[PDB]
Parts: structure tokens; C-alpha cells; sequence
């Protein structure tokens, strides 16, 4: 571990530097040494490594598309043989991208969900180990077959906390079940799953609006809205 | 589809 | 080098599409390994040798810059402690940046300086040396004096066989004359020498634009803007 | 302070 000769406390701190400058990559780096220190993270330390992987993989994902839709076009009516070279790139950016997810799943399982102190924090976790499952999905084709039974347990485990733990109008319920359905109708074909339970999700939220503070009920129903948004592409 | 996002 | 079994036009092919993607590293990586193969470089070739060193550096100096400033507030009068995690992470991203600018130079002192013979890439060359000099500069506070005669220079030699071999809205030319006029302003402490240049270059090419068809005026009337911008910023 | 050639 590059960082394994650094104080946790600085670590910390060189990642919100990293994150003022935009070096994402850098900043994700300082957040897995803390990680790898073994103690439990903060709330805001959890949103620390979210947030630096999230930029990294975002990053790659973006290429990755880039160059698949190029990759396509190669192959259609779209006449003119290129030559290997945009697969190999594609292949290149592709297992950069496996690597990338392969160290957050890593970080997850050894050993952030098993340590994780509190309800909140291990639906946390567990969704971001349904989420990175499913990135890498997105770019398999086997193996594929695998790692979508791996993204729908650990998203199932998390939606099983949360309904025994958190309010149906939680964020991070709300948000999980967001990811969980996009999983569903997106990865796993299963469009008639994706649409259960983003209605259900919806309706049981609803249930609970009068509620909430204004603050509290704005952030609720932004992500309904987000889980509307997407019914409403596929209903 | 999208995600959740930030 | 990881680019060495690679053919000079998978190499090219392969910049492109780092290009589409926005992987400017990549880019910078693979526009290197053409370089490698030792042939003289086309004009769309130097292009895309200087857009992907141009990204890369542009990033670590936009970070340089941010955590520079932090460092200087923190070191201000009045202040607390922090401990050397500030300056630590400066230098980390400062010394990536010089890295970066060592290998350009390398590139161009080893492969790409008077392998050209035509104005045209001995102008473009010794520019960029000037430029990448000048990054170096912006770091440095020694070695501060040697780093900026090698720009000047550099620059000098530029200036001289651009005003002999080349015409006067020539965007080569008119280049040059915006980045030297911007390291006499903010490198070498002369901006009366920054000013005169700005217009004179700026004058003398407004003198011969009659002769330009349609594409070409835009071509050099964009760059004369630039000069005019800093003129009146300057002035 | 001062941009330089963005091209
Ligand atoms: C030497 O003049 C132009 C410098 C760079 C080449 C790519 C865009 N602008």
C-alpha cells in the first residue's frame, strides 16, 4: 500500500485537498489508504471515498461509451474497415475500468460492510457494492452472468436493512431502491421487477410526506421524482 | 436509465 | 517502452480517439510512442502532440495553482498550524508537473528539434520549448533564473526564423509572438517588452491580412484578438 | 494571470 507509511489524519486530509484541486484519481488514492487503516469511517468519510470513486469511474464510463459507439459504427452500413485499433483501445479503457471497480469491491468486502457500526452505514455500503457490481456488468459479457447475481444480492441485502431499519422516506433507502431498479430494468432484463419496486418505493414515500420538515421533504421528493422520472421512460 | 447522481 | 511493439499509425489512430474520449494522458502516451518511431512528425501530427501535452499539463497547473494558494494562506500572519500535509501534497503535484515538462523537452531536444528543416515545424518546436520552459518557470524560484533564459532563448531563435522565413498573419508566427509577449509580462518582469511586441506583431499583421482568403483571415484574426485582449488588459 | 495561446 503506497499510502501504508501515512498518519489516517492526513490521509484524510490530503483528500479533501485533492478534491478542492480536482484530482479525483489522487483523491481516491488517499481515501483507500485510510480505508486500509482499519478503522471505521465517518459519514463524511464515507462520502469522502464515495465521491472520489464515483469522479474516477464516472470518467471511465464516459470514455468507455465514447469508444464503444465508435466501436459500433465500425460494424454497421456504416462502411469503412478501420482495423483493430478501436477495440484494442475500447479493451484498453474497459480493463482499467474492471481495475478501478475490482479495488473499490475489494475495499467494501475487506472490510468495510462486515465493520460497518450502524444501519445507515451498512446500507451505504452495501449499495455501493450493488453499484460497482453493476459497472462492471455494464462491460462484461461472460462472467457477466456473475456479476449480476453478485450486484443483485448485495443490493437485495441492502434493501432488507433498510425496510426493518430506516423510514420509507429516507435518502439513502430512497436512493438504493433508485439504483436497485435501474440494476433491474438496465442489467438484469427484468423490466417487470424494476418497475415493482420503484412503484412501491414510491407509494410507501408518499405515505410519509406530511411528515417531514420542508427541508427533509424536498430531499425525499427529489429522488421520487428521480424514481418517476424513470417510470415514466418505461411505463 | 439514471442513477442517483452526485 | 509499453508503446514500442505498436505501429506508428495504430499509434496516430490511437491519439484520436484518446482525443474523442478526452483522455488526454492516453493521448500524450501514444503521441510520445509516434515520436519514438523516428520519423519527422506531418502538421496534423504536431497538433496532436501539442493538445495532449497541452491537457495534461494544463490540469496540474490548474491544481499547482490551487494548492499553492492554500499554501500561501496557511503560511500567513496570524495563522495556525496545520502540519506539512499542505506543502507535501504541493510538491507531489509539482513534481508530477515537472516530470511531465521533462519529457516534453526531452522529446522535442532528442527526437523533434532540427529534424526539421521547414519553418513551419522548426517554429512550431522551438515554441514549445519556450512554453514548456515557461511551465517549469511558473514552479521555480532558484535554477528560477536559469529555467527562464532556456525559454527565452528558445523563444528568441523562434521569433528569429519566424520573422525571416515566414509571413506576418502566418498563425504559426502570430502564436509565438502571443506566448513570448506573455512570458516577457508575467515571467521575465519586462511587460514595456510584452506591450511593444503585443502591438507591433499585432499591426504588422493587421497590414497584410488583403492578402488572406476567407478561412485564413479567420485563422489569423482569432489570434490577433488574443493579442488585442491582452493589450487591453495590459494597457 | 496572463493566457497565453489556447490552440
Ligand atoms: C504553434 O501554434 C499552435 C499551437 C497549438 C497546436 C494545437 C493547438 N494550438
Amino acid at each position: 500500500g503506497a499510502m501504508g507509511s501515512m498518519e489516517r489524519a492526513s490521509l484524510i486530509q490530503k483528500a479533501k485537498l485533492a478534491e478542492q484541486a480536482e484530482r479525483y484519481e489522487d483523491m481516491a488514492a488517499f481515501m483507500k489508504g485510510a480505508v486500509e487503516k482499519g478503522e471505521e469511517l465517518s459519514c463524511e468519510e464515507r462520502n469522502l471515498l464515495s465521491v472520489a470513486y464515483k469522479n474516477v469511474v464516472g470518467g471511465q464510463r464516459a470514455a468507455w461509451r465514447v469508444l464503444s459507439s465508435i466501436e459500433q459504427k465500425s460494424n454497421e452500413e456504416g462502411s469503412e474497415e478501420k482495423g483493430p485499433e478501436v477495440r484494442e483501445y475500447r479493451e484498453k479503457v474497459e480493463t482499467e475500468l474492471q481495475g478501478v471497480c475490482d479495488t473499490v469491491l475489494g475495499l467494501l468486502d475487506s472490510h468495510l460492510i462486515k465493520e460497518a457500526g450502524d444501519a445507515e452505514s451498512r446500507v451505504f455500503y452495501l449499495k455501493m457494492k450493488g453499484d460497482y457490481y453493476r459497472y462492471l456488468a455494464e462491460v462484461a459479457t461472460g462472467d457477466k452472468k456473475r456479476i449480476i447475481d453478485s450486484a443483485r444480492s448485495a443490493y437485495q441485502e441492502a434493501m432488507d436493512i433498510s425496510k426493518k431499519e430506516m423510514p420509507p422516506t429516507n435518502p439513502i433507502r430512497l436512493g438504493l431502491a433508485l439504483n436497485f431498479s435501474v440494476f433491474h430494468y438496465e442489467i438484469a432484463n427484468s423490466p417487470e421487477e424494476a418497475i415493482s419496486l420503484a412503484k412501491t418505493t414510491f407509494d410507501e414515500a408518499m405515505a410519509d410526506l406530511h411528515t417531514l420538515s420542508e427541508d427533509s421533504y424536498k430531499d425525499s421528493t427529489l429522488i421520487m421524482q428521480l424514481l418517476r422520472d424513470n417510470l415514466t421512460l418505461w411505463t | 436509465t439514471p442513477s442517483l447522481p452526485t
